[PDB]
């Protein structure tokens, strides 16, 4: 786990996420997308306790994918967050807590605006421009405060985020083997292949 | 590992005449790294003004909480809650948690819509209920917003003096506690208007 | 009407007919019999032998509760066996609690509760058995008769089953001419006198008698069954008292 | 008539008629005998079948290595009390070290059976059984049926046409009885007593079960061939 | 905290500070410690202050109803024998130290209840960090037969003793007097020896001293 | 008619289940009779041992509740008991949780509380009983409170209960519009018992043995029953008068 | 054992009437007269103690109950099953509001509840309707003052003026003659006592007549003094003696 | 905490201390230790003062249901009730309980009911943190069938010791006397017993 | 047991109908009659109160017009006590979906609930079911103006006008005449009048024997408002469209 990346631009959101998978000495796998569809125009990145990840990140999935079928209609962004952050809410008083941190990245097709959401274990929720989740954030933050634009394309934001990753290949202490990056706009959602 | 200085942050709340003013910083953030620069801490239910001050889940969780327990409140009274009944439901809430509780420092502030009454009152995270002519103060910068109001504050300023009092209360002690400050908001009301006001200053 | 139909229904008389009822199966029975003497109680009962098949003494009637408390009733078997499995948890929890033996006027009173509590509710029926019972406590001897209904009293003699009003007659006569008192001895006779007179009333079928008592004397306070010769020489007062 | 809807109701003379009724299916089982000497404890049960194509019908049911029993009436009922008399003789050897005794086990299975007969929603088992056992005083013989009645003796049967062989048993008592140490004669005599309830139909190979418990005897039953020396 | 209870001839009265603290920071200057429970049984509380809040209200709700049913005033002992127990149950969890005090048609009387639940009786009572202060001045000055006016004078030196020696109380006293046959009467900071001195200055500001952003109106309205 | 079997009601909005416990009431043939004097308060019933084989001395249908309060039951014994056992249950219960005895009046009300739920809950039946509940309470004096299976209850100057009861009652009736008062003015409760025995012997119009009654008398912190010999004295000193 | 009866007893007839409802009510309509008058200063709410014996001490029976110190509580039908209601009621003012919001519950709110433990004795399992209506008087700071029937069904309507149980077809009548929106609180006891006459036939006096006022805050009825907000219960038993003076002047 | 009961000739006498404790602070120094859970069924307390009254106030509510139902309890129900609640919660109670009666068939009787919840009927007994500095002095001075007069010394100069060297103990001395003519409530202050 | 007074309230008839509900329905029949009427511009609520009495108090009164959250109200038909049981409970769920997805219930969700609810009681439980028929009137942002009825059975349908209640047949035929697509919330509340004034069993229709409400956009731009008419205000629309 580790790297989770976000950052909205002018008409897209655009995750970022580490490919790694590593237990103990040894990277059992460098081609890990850490990452869930939870409806057409909404992604769902996700980082934390090995196991409750894709645990909670496929659970999330199989409840907003009901909602969907049950009403013919897409929550948005907005309301998927909600649903998620009072999860965790719910889980950080449990007798074992989800530890899952999540970046939720969605287009609302209703506002024809972009919508990154970033919620935390405890179910801390914020929307923001670019977030991030773990160490990550130590480096990409101040980057970001410095060369982020609201009026960005997604062209723009593919090139701000290239040197986000650069800068975590070079200060970060493990090797992360890359990001998988997907873009989330008014198309629906789509995977970069070459990153 | 302390809940309540994990995510940062301020709530300050004074009385004038006729009027009162309630202000929070804007700062979230995870220890050292700051997160977010837009995390108001103040609500509002009806006319009653709530801030809350802690752990931002339990923040969060307990505005949407008192947001639904407001609306079934009116639905069933037929009016509005107001300050001093609100603050009984705050109470209540909080003590129902004693032994898992929020890790809060809730707020409240408003003007009784019957008898005119400026109002404010402060809770402990389990419940008890701090009620004070002057002010009231909350977070982690509030042994420096209690010394600011100490020697700040007096009586019966009218709402446009009673404002850059509670600015300059937050505002400096907002500056010596470094999990508070990122942004500001302050908002004085009075019977019938209420005015928000974001205050410039130092982003560090 | 349909008064009767279901348990727990008052009838416009004010009676609830199913314990009515319950009472004619406990009349239907055979019969038993209690009698008070100085200081102790005795027990007998009258056992039909419908065939020559059923094993001699062992197939035992009488039941012990606690070490101290004798318990016979009359009508359906198992009710009465139900009853005293629940007597024997009462007394029980009475002595893990409070260290004595449990007291007979207290020890009816439980039986008396729980009988009670089967006449409040149409989802069970009342108990097919009424119930002689007693034994020696701190205070002495008692005996008690206990009802479906949950009606119970102290007694000096007492009986029940097909053969009651026989039994009931002689045992009238007993206590006009002993009003100082009767010797638990002199009452195990009495007992198997009155079971072979009571026995008039069944004598299709003959039967075997069964005796137990408990004295301060004869058994130091505690319930023992009637056995061998002391049993041979009540039976033979008894055959010698109906020629 | 109105008063036979179910066990939680007395009749006017104070019957029960459902637990009549429950009586009544053991009056259509097939006929079983029991019988004892001091040393020995018989079981005989006929089978029944449900045509020629079928198996006959098992009778009689291993409790422990020192009792089990006969059935005659409605078989998961005996299926139940017998699983719960395996538990009872079970928990004895667990807790205790101690082998069931023989009138305590009568005892269990009164106090199970008569639970039903007070309560609303159950009913009445539909089965009466005959227990043999060998313990700490000897053979013994129980008889049960559903009503919780239990009662012990030297030798009886229930079923169809019962009243043969216990006819036969109350005259051949004295004979019986004293049997000791000599197992196929005490086994002769119980199967002399059964073929005094048979018409129109013999004891044949796979017709028969015989079951025999006693002092230096496992309960064990015989069906089939090991039956055939008895015919 | 320091709290006191003093019998007198022909009733009884409590006494409290004001202080509420939060570490070595004063959080409440004037915080009301005596809890009505009936008309005529008030209790004095210190310890976690929610938890005194909370305890002294339920049993409150509780004898409130139960004088409904039973048509009778409260009693002292039924108020004692519910929180007792109730505290009893939580094994000191509820940090309540209670001086239980009133009037009924038994008579007056005057008890204490820690935390964990035990209970005692006596003339003079005092619970909290102030207690050794307030108990010091018991001690000295109190006698058998005490008019209202000295047992009030009496309690009132013990909380002072108090106010001026722990650090723990301070501000004003409070005071509450049950006497038989009357209405009981809340003496709401009977005292106030510690009024703040004039400030040297006003620090009152030129308007426009703050810089601001941004304005808006906020709805609070349908 | 399904609705006289359960505590439901009838077209004409009665619970007929509740009006044949009434009728039960009566089915041990005994009168009851209670009355307060200035310090105590006096009730008196019929005993009857018809069968000469019952121990005499376990035939009661009075009850020491509490050591204040006893309590007199006029229906079948079983019923009786269960009222019994469980009013003393409630008065323990009561002194253990808020720290005083149980008065008369509210032991009445919260047994009157139960017996109104069997008149609403039909899995329940009522109980065949009318208790009366006598004491002399520490707030108010010489008491006398009665409860129904309907679930009804009120205090009383005095109050009688059984066959035989409207005789009783007006004959007291008559007594207290002649005194004018609302209890006996007498000191001493061997008065006040002479006093019930007598107006219950003009009422019934029948003379008593020692052994044809049964007394409890109710002073300030006991209750007690009396003797055959205690009410022997007291049937003399009737004689001698 | 254990309750077995989880099924309605109150169910609907082919003609759509729910039976137990309309046989409550009946029961009601036996039930001896109450009736309450809404004034502009106050509400009475009046009922004649019927006594069963006159050995009884009818003070000791209360047909007239406080709820909260603002409210008040009068009935036609089955005592007893007034008297849960009472203790239901009173409790319900604090579980349900006290305890949460620190302040009494305004008259529709308590009503609101009462009516709800009256409707589920509708629709649950193993039980019958409550066979009583209520009249529930009372004061509120926001609502003012208000009077309010509660039927067995549930329902609930707010009066200015109605009566209930016996004589009530003729009272209610009576008091659509006399009932004007400038009634002062001595004007409507004097017509509660003029319409409470019609419907009584045996003595008519301070004691066998019961009944308070919803009125004035009584400070002198609060038990203790020195809190300035706390002015105490405008519930108020009228006494024996009170009604009586009233009576010569009629 | 010291404690004791004696019985004598004519009943029972019970003793104790009046000083409660925490820590070095006396919470209250005119304790009443012996406690009524019947008429002439008393015991002394140590221990947790919580725990002894929670205790003490449990077993008079079952004495009195029990006294409902079936007359006055013996001395041995009495203990046998502490002991219940004793034993079965001993994992959170810190109770050291004597238990002291008169009947008329048994005369006085005295159990003592340690930490554990066992049982000891004992002809005396003590207990607290005072006992231990008069073991030897009760052990040589206490004989059976004493008077009242010579109980009363005896339980006197005990617990003078018991105080005198127990810094937890302390006050007056409260005894409880337990004969069938009544029950009599005796103090004794350090005037008085401080220079025996 | 008590076997023997079980009515058995959720079983079929031998024609496959629910007894109990069926019954339900013929008890609504007679209850006052309420009207929804749908426009392109907002909705209307009209209800007739049961045989009123002069001493009523009718401006504090509640019998006929519910509201549910800002966006939704309900009008009732049938027993009110079973109704508020209903209605509580759907106030309630409605702020449990704000609270989940800080978003307004949309209309038919909660409607769904409402109805799931009744049905429960058809199918399980033993108990009767509530005698209650609702008329829905709501806004949400995905289909605006809703109408939606349902009744004990648990079922629901969406309308653009419909009764309840009492005369039903009636005032069904009456809308179906003079209702039309394109029409405004001012002709649909002359409507909703004229409909209950002919199908009235009463004399005459008063302020006093009704209950109104309107669910408008006529709040400032983009936002909706909730009008439960005060007495006066109904005695005003009647005069205001000729019916007094
Ligand atoms: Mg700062
Ligand atoms: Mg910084
Ligand atoms: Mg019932
Ligand atoms: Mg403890
Ligand atoms: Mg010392």
């Amino acid at each position: 786990m580790d790297i989770i990346l976000g950052i909205r631009v002018q008409d897209s959101v655009i995750l970022a996420s580490s490919k790694a998978v590593t237990r103990g000495i040894s990277v059992l796998k460098d081609s890990d997308d850490k990452t869930r569809q939870l409806s057409p125009h909404t992604l769902m990145s996700f980082a934390g306790e090995a196991g409750d990840t894709v645990q909670f990140a496929e659970y999330i999935q199989a409840n907003i994918q009901l909602y969907s079928i049950r009403e013919d209609y897409e929550l948005s962004p907005q309301a998927v967050s909600s649903f998620v952050r009072q999860e965790l809410a719910k889980s950080i008083r449990s007798r074992r807590p989800y530890q899952v941190n999540v970046l939720i990245g969605g287009y609302d097709k209703k506002k024809n605006k972009p919508e990154l959401y970033q919620i935390d274990y405890l179910g801390t929720k914020v929307e923001l421009p670019y977030g991030a989740h773990g160490y990550s954030g130590f480096y990409t933050f101040s980057l970001l405060d410095h060369h982020y634009r609201p009026d960005m394309t997604t062209e723009e934001g593919l090139d701000l985020l290239k040197l986000c990753v650069q800068e975590l290949e070079k200060r970060m202490p493990m090797d992360f083997k890359g990001v998988i990056v997907k873009i989330v706009d008014k198309d629906g959602i789509r995977q970069v292949d070459d990153f | 590992s302390d809940p309540s200085s994990i995510n940062g942050g301020i709530v300050v709340a004074m009385t004038g005449k006729d009027c009162v003013a309630i202000a929070c910083d804007l700062r979230l953030g995870s220890q050292s790294l700051g997160v977010s620069n837009k995390f108001e801490k103040i609500f509002h239910y009806g006319h009653v003004f709530l801030g809350i001050t802690g752990l931002a889940t339990d923040v969060t969780t307990l505005n949407e909480m008192f947001r639904y327990k407001t609306n079934l409140y009116k639905l069933k009274e037929e009016r509005a809650i107001e300050p001093e009944t609100f603050t009984q439901l705050v109470s209540s809430s909080l003590y129902e948690r004693r032994f898992g509780p929020y890790f809060v420092g809730p707020v409240v502030a408003g003007i009784n819509s019957k008898s005119g009454k400026p109002f404010i009152a402060g809770f402990d995270l389990i419940g008890c209920i701090d009620e004070a002519k002057d002010f009231i103060v909350s977070g982690t910068a509030s042994d420096q917003l209690f010394g600011m109001c100490e020697s700040l504050y007096e009586p019966n300023l009218e709402p446009e003096d009673l404002f850059e009092t509670i600015s300059q209360a937050l505002l400096n002690a907002a500056d010596r506690d470094a999990l508070s400050g990122w942004g500001a908001v302050v908002y004085i009301i009075k019977k019938d208007e209420v005015v928000k006001r974001y205050l410039k200053m130092r982003q560090d | 009407t349909g008064y009767d139909l279901s348990n727990s229904v008052f009838s416009p008389d004010g009676r609830n007919f199913q314990v009515e009822y319950a009472v004619k199966a406990v009349e239907n029975g055979t019969t038993s019999i209690g009698i008070k003497c100085n200081d102790g109680v005795v027990f007998a009962v009258e056992k039909l032998i419908t065939s020559k098949l059923l094993v001699p003494q062992k197939n035992v009637k009488i039941q012990v509760v606690d070490r101290h408390i004798g318990c016979v009733y009359s009508g359906l078997i198992p009710d009465g066996r139900h009853l005293v499995n629940r007597g024997r948890e009462e007394a029980a929890s009475f002595k893990k609690l409070y260290k004595t033996p449990i007291p007979i006027p207290a020890f009816a009173d439980r039986l008396g509760q729980y009988v009670q509590a089967h006449t409040l509710y149409n989802s069970v029926r009342p108990f097919g058995v009424s119930t002689i019972f007693g034994g020696v406590d701190k205070n002495g001897a008692h005996l008690y008769m206990l009802e479906p209904s949950g009606s119970y009293w102290g007694y000096k003699g007492a009986a029940t089953g097909k053969g009651r009003q026989s039994a009931k007659a002689e045992l009238e006569k007993l206590v006009d001419h002993h009003p100082e008192g009767l010797s638990a001895r002199e009452a195990v006779k009495q007992a198997a006198k009155i079971i072979y007179l009571a026995h008039e009333d069944n004598k299709e079928k003959d039967f075997e008698l069964e005796i137990s008592w408990c004295s301060l004397s004869e058994t130091n306070g505690l319930h023992k069954f009637v056995k061998g010769d002391l049993l041979q020489e009540a039976i033979d007062f008894a055959q010698k008292e109906i020629n | 008539n109105n008063y036979d809807g179910d066990t939680v109701t007395f009749s006017p003379t104070g019957r029960l008629f459902q637990v009549e009724y429950a009586l009544e299916a053991i009056k259509q089982g097939s006929v079983t005998v029991g019988l004892r000497s001091n040393t020995h404890a018989v079981l005989v049960a006929l089978k029944r079948n449900a045509d020629e194509l079928s198996s006959y019908q098992k009778k009689i049911i291993k409790c422990d290595e020192h009792m089990g029993l006969s059935l005659a009436g409605l078989a998961p009922d005996a299926r139940v009390l017998s699983n719960y008399l395996r538990q009872q003789c079970n928990y004895s050897s667990l807790v205790f070290n101690r082998k069931l005794a023989v009138e305590r086990a009568g005892h269990l299975l009164c106090d199970k059976a008569q639970k039903n007969t007070q309560s609303y929603g159950g009913r009445p088992y539909g089965v009466g059984l005959l227990i043999i056992g060998y313990d700490k005083s000897g053979a013994h013989l129980l008889e049960f049926q559903p009503s919780g009645n239990v009662t012990e003796l030297y030798g009886t049967a229930i079923g169809a046409r019962s009243q043969g062989a216990k006819t036969y048993l109350e005259r051949t008592l004295d004979t019986f009885i004293k049997i000791d140490g000599n197992p196929d004669e005490l086994i002769k005599a119980g199967v002399e007593a059964i073929s005094q309830s048979l018409r129109d139909e013999s004891l044949t190979v796979d017709n028969l079960s015989i079951a025999i418990v006693g002092k230096d005897t496992p309960f064990t039953i015989y069906d089939g061939e090991a039956v055939a020396k008895y015919i | 905290t320091t709290i006191v209870g003093v019998k007198f001839n022909n009733g009884v009265v409590i006494a409290a500070d004001t202080r509420s603290t939060q570490g070595p920071i004063v959080a409440d200057k004037n915080c009301a410690k005596l809890h009505r429970i009936s008309p005529k049984i008030w209790c004095a509380g210190a310890g976690t202050a929610a938890d005194t809040e909370a305890v002294t209200q339920l049993i409150g709700s509780n004898i409130e109803l139960h004088s409904l049913y039973t048509s009778r005033e409260p009693r002292v002992v039924s108020a004692l024998q519910m929180l007792k127990q109730h505290l009893f149950k939580y094994q000191g969890h509820i940090g309540a130290y209670l001086i239980v005090a009133g009037v009924d048609p038994t008579g007056s009387h005057l008890f204490s209840i820690h935390a964990d639940g035990s209970t005692d009786v006596g003339y003079y009572l005092s619970l909290g960090s102030g207690s050794l202060a307030a108990m010091a001045v018991l001690e000295s000055h109190w006698k058998q037969d005490l008019t209202k006016e000295e047992a009030i004078k009496l309690a009132s030196d013990a909380i002072q003793a108090g106010i001026w020696n722990d650090l723990g109380s301070g501000s004003n006293v409070d005071v509450c007097v049950m006497e038989i046959g009357k209405d009981a009467e809340y003496l709401r900071n009977y005292l106030t020896p510690n009024v703040r001195e004039e400030k040297q200055k006003s620090y009152k500001f030129p308007r426009g001293t703050t810089a601001v952003l941004k304005e808006s109106i906020v709805n609070i309205c349908d | 008619g399904y609705d006289r079997h359960i505590t439901i009601f009838s077209p004409e909005g009665r619970l007929y289940q509740v009006e044949y416990a009434f009728k039960a009431t009566n089915q041990t043939n005994i009168n009851s009779l209670a009355v307060r004097g200035k310090d105590c308060t006096v009730v008196i019933s019929q005993k009857k041992v018809p069968d000469k084989l019952l121990d005499p001395t376990t035939v009661s249908y009075i009850f020491c509740i509490s050591r204040t309060i006893g309590m007199v039951v006029n229906g079948p014994i079983p019923d009786a008991r269960n009222a019994a056992l469980r009013a003393k249950a409630e008065a323990a219960e009561f002194r253990y949780k808020y720290g005083y005895d149980m008065p008369c009046d509210v032991l009445a009300k919260r047994m009157a509380n139960l017996s109104q739920i069997y008149t609403q809950r039909a899995y329940m039946r009522p109980l065949g009983v009318i208790l009366t509940f006598v004491s002399v309470d520490e707030e108010l004096g010489p008491s006398i409170y009665k409860t129904d299976p309907a679930g009804y209850y009120v205090g009383y100057k005095a109050t009688a209960t059984g066959p035989k009861q409207q005789e009783i009652t007006t004959n007291l009736e008559n007594h207290f519009k002649k005194s004018k008062i609302d209890h006996i003015n007498e000191e001493s409760w061997e008065k006040v018992v002479e006093f019930a025995i007598t107006h219950m012997i003009d009422a019934l119009g029948t003379e008593f043995s020692k052994n044809d009654l049964e007394v409890g008398v109710a002073t300030k912190d006991k209750f007690f029953t009396l003797s055959a010999e205690n009410i022997e004295e007291r049937l003399v000193a009737i004689a001698e008068q | 054992m254990t309750d077995r009866y989880s099924f309605s007893l109150t169910t609907f007839s082919p003609s759509g009437k729910l039976g137990q409802i309309d046989y409550a009510l009946t029961a009601v309509k036996q039930g001896v007269t109450s009736l309450g008058i809404k004034a502009t200063n106050g509400v009475v709410i009046a009922t004649e103690k019927k006594s069963s014996s006159p050995l009884a001490m009818s003070e000791t029976l209360s047909k007239v109950s406080l709820l909260t110190p603002d409210i008040g509580a009068v009935y036609s039908g089955m005592g007893p099953d007034y008297r849960v209601l009472v203790d239901k009621s009173r409790k319900v003012a604090h579980t349900s509001y006290k305890r949460i919001y620190g302040e009494y519950p305004p008259t529709k709110l308590l009503v609101s509840e009462v009516a709800k433990i009256m409707q589920e004795a509708t629709q649950s399992g193993g039980v019958r309707p409550f066979g009583v209506s209520l009249l529930i008087a009372g004061h509120d700071e926001f609502n003012g003052f208000s009077l309010y029937q509660v039927d067995p069904s549930g329902s609930y309507f707010p009066w200015k003026a109605t009566a209930i149980g016996k004589g009530s077809v003729a009272a209610k009548t009576f008091l659509e003659k006399r009932w004007n929106d400038e009634l002062e609180l001595e004007d409507a006891i004097h017509i509660a006592l003029l319409t409470l006459k019609e419907s009584v036939e045996g003595e008519f006096n301070g004691d066998t007549i019961e009944l308070a006022i919803i009125g004035d805050e009584n400070p002198d009825l609060l038990g203790y003094t020195g809190i300035p907000t706390d002015k105490g219960p405008r519930f108020r038993k009228l006494t024996s003696q009170e009604i009586n003076d009233r009576l010569e002047a009629l | 905490t010291s404690i004791m009961a004696v019985t004598f000739k004519d009943g029972v006498i019970l003793g104790a201390d009046s000083r409660t404790t925490t820590g070095a602070y006396i919470a209250n120094r005119v304790t009443d230790k012996l406690t009524r859970v019947h008429d002439k069924i008393w015991c002394c307390r140590s221990g947790s003062a919580a725990d002894t009254q929670a205790i003490a106030d449990i077993v008079q509510y079952h004495l009195e249901l029990y006294t409902s139902q079936y007359g006055t309890p013996s001395t041995e129900t009495a203990a046998s009730v502490f002991k219940e609640l004793c034993y079965e919660n001993k994992d959170n109670l810190t109770a050291g309980i004597i238990v002291a009666g008169y009947d008329d068939k048994n005369k006085g009787e005295v159990y003592t009911i340690p930490l554990g919840g066992s049982v000891h009927k004992l002809p005396y007994a003590i207990a607290g943190s005072g006992s231990t500095f008069i073991y030897g002095y009760c052990d040589k001075n206490f004989r059976e069938n004493m008077s009242k007069e010579e109980t009363v010394d005896f339980i006197k100069h005990s617990l003078s010791q018991a105080i005198k060297w127990d810094g937890s103990s302390g006050g007056v001395i409260r005894m409880v006397v337990l004969t069938a003519a009544g029950v009599e409530r005796l103090i004794f202050y350090p005037d008085e017993y401080e220079q025996l | 047991g008590s076997r023997r007074y079980d009515s058995r309230t959720t079983i079929f008839s031998p024609e496959g109908r629910l007894y109990q509900v069926e019954y339900a329905l013929e008890s609504i029949s007679h209850a006052g009659t309420a009207i929804g009427i749908m426009a392109s511009d907002g909705i209307v609520l009209a209800a007739e109160r049961k045989v009123t009495s002069t001493l009523l108090e009718q401006d504090t009164s509640t019998e006929k017009l519910y509201k549910l959250n800002d966006k939704i109200a309900v009008a009732v038909a049938g027993l009110t006590a079973d109704a508020e049981i209903l209605i509580n409970t759907a106030r309630i769920h409605a702020q449990n979906y704000l609270k989940t997805y800080n978003e307004d219930i949309p209309v038919e969700i909660l409607v769904r609930r409402l109805s799931d609810i009744k049905q429960g009681y058809t199918q399980h439980g033993g108990l009767r079911p509530f005698g209650v028929s609702f008329i829905y009137a709501g806004y949400d942002d995905r289909y605006g103006y809703q109408l939606y009825t349902s009744n004990p059975s648990g079922n629901y349908t969406g309308w653009k006008a419909i009764s309840v209640g009492a005369n039903t047949s009636a005032a069904q035929t009456l809308l179906q005449m003079d209702y039309k697509d394109d029409m405004k919330v001012d002709d649909a509340i002359e409507l909703a009048l004229k409909t209950l004034s002919k199908t009235t069993d009463s004399s005459a229709l008063t302020y006093d024997r009704l209950e109104f409400a309107t669910i408008r956009k006529g709040a400032n731009d983009g936002e909706v408002y909730q009008k439960i008419f005060k007495p006066q205000e109904i005695k005003d629309i009647l005069v205001k469209t000729g019916i007094t």
